């Protein structure tokens, strides 16, 4: 009964589901975890906002067109005014958080076409001078 | 001198300090050659006392 291509995704008050997966990409095979005291670098009790933060944003849908060249975005910058996530982000100095990245694009059986989804750390890109 | 540490007057998590105070001995602030003077001496035929 269970496959590859049906998978639910639960954080916090939100759930994502797809019947047309393919696995699941874990980073680097590393699962995102807090922080240990023998890594820690500021003293301060850290604020975790758990649930309220924890959760899927959907941000703005953009427009696969056969002339598309690409599009980019960049973390935590994209979610920077999500929710409590952003509010929490601002509030203090210092942040750190792990993602799960659900990339959404549906068709037909007659449709074509193949989009590659990176995660790219430290993704520097050149200047238009 | 004033003693208290953040523990003192915050919330603090654990934080393991792995550092030391190696380069702060007094060995190792004083382990330098250091130039304490420049003295000039000559080679030639000195025919005056000067020279
Ligand atoms: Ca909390
Ligand atoms: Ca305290
Ligand atoms: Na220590």
């Amino acid at each position: 009964g269970y496959s590859d291509r049906v998978r639910q995704i639960t954080l916090g008050n939100s759930t994502i589901t797809t019947q047309e997966a393919a696995n699941a990409v874990v980073a680097y095979g590393e699962w995102p975890s807090y922080l240990d005291d023998k890594e820690a670098n500021p003293i301060d009790a850290p604020t975790e906002p758990d649930v309220s933060s924890n959760r899927f944003y959907t941000l703005d849908s953009v427009q696969w067109k056969s002339t598309s060249r690409g599009w980019w975005w960049k973390l935590p910058d994209a979610l920077k005014d999500m929710g409590m996530f952003g509010q929490n982000m601002y509030y203090h100095y210092l942040g750190r958080s792990g993602y799960t990245v659900h990339v959404q694009c549906n068709a037909s059986k007659f449709h074509q076409g193949a989009l590659g989804v990176f995660a790219i750390p430290e993704y520097v890109m050149a200047c238009n001078t | 001198s004033g003693q208290a540490v953040p523990s003192d007057v915050i919330e603090t998590r654990h934080v393991v300090n792995y550092k030391t105070r190696s380069e702060s001995t007094l060995e190792s602030f004083f382990g330098r050659s250091a130039c304490v003077t420049i003295l000039e001496v000559e080679n030639f035929n000195a025919t005056t006392d000067a020279d």
